């Protein structure tokens, strides 16, 4: 899914 | 040095499944749970998706069919619903996780009617029949692969193929390497890597194209159409 960059 | 192989990344293959498993029985069976929160880009999404996959139904001699497609990791059918049945004749659902599939029923409507097969299985496990589908569609799912599973499952999508028929990769990409998300249980790869998996599974691209209009916190999302 669309995910914040880690 | 950066990663270049889920066989560095995952501790333990029956757990990288089993807690991927778990996480998705523990998701709303909505957009946003399909979506992990950003439900409103799934207009974009499909927009772009839609214009994509366009390229490929032009009259010719190489065009892409309309009797059936095969959405990978489907969920609740959020581009079954909004992509496919608009322009398949049937569609066919795959996804691990039963709740969605069940919930899909509802979410589809009308139109749901035109979805075959609901196939409860992991794509790991899944051997899609020969000579079946114009398009199949895996988008947001193949990080929940390793990378030999992925190679895999990619060899049997190709046999399940009709005349002129593409596969469509869809997905987060890392900037660099091979990225371990351990709360979800999926990894990110980055371009080399795919295309990599895409060359081993005997495939080539026809397409490549980076999502536009996202928002600037997550990580890049690109499209791949093969045969
Ligand atoms: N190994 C696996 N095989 C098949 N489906 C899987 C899987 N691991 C996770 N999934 C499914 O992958 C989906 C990711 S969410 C994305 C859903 C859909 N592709 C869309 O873009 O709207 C979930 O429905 C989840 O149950």
């Amino acid at each position: 899914y669309p995910k914040r960059i880690a | 040095v950066p990663r270049g192989s889920t066989s560095e990344v995952i501790e333990d293959e029956k757990q990288f499944y089993s807690k991927a498993k778990t996480y998705w029985k523990q998701i709303p069976p909505t957009v946003d749970g399909m979506l992990g929160g950003y439900g409103h880009i799934s207009s974009i999404d499909i927009n772009s998706s839609r214009k994509f996959l366009q390229r490929f139904l032009r009259e010719g001699p190489n065009k892409t069919g309309t009797s059936c497609a095969l959405d990978c990791g489907a969920g609740i059918g959020r581009i079954t619903k909004r992509l496919l049945l608009p322009l398949f004749r049937e569609v066919d659902m795959v996804d691990i996780t039963e709740d969605f599939l069940v919930q899909a029923k509802t979410y589809l409507g009308e139109e749901g009617k035109r979805v075959r097969n609901y196939f409860c299985c992991g794509l790991q496990d899944f051997t899609p029949e020969p000579d079946s589908y114009d398009v199949i569609w895996i988008q947001w799912v193949i990080g929940h692969l390793t990378d030999q599973h992925l190679a895999e499952f990619l060899r049997r999508c190709k046999g399940s193929l009709r005349p002129n028929g593409i596969i469509v990769i869809k997905d987060n990409m890392a900037q660099e390497g091979v990225i371990l998300d351990d709360v979800d249980s999926s990894v990110c790869r980055d371009l080399d890597v795919v295309r990599r998996i895409i060359c081993s599974a005997g495939l080539s691209l026809l397409a490549e194209e980076r999502q536009e209009n996202l928002p600037d916190e997550i990580y890049h999302v690109y499209s791949f159409a093969l045969r």
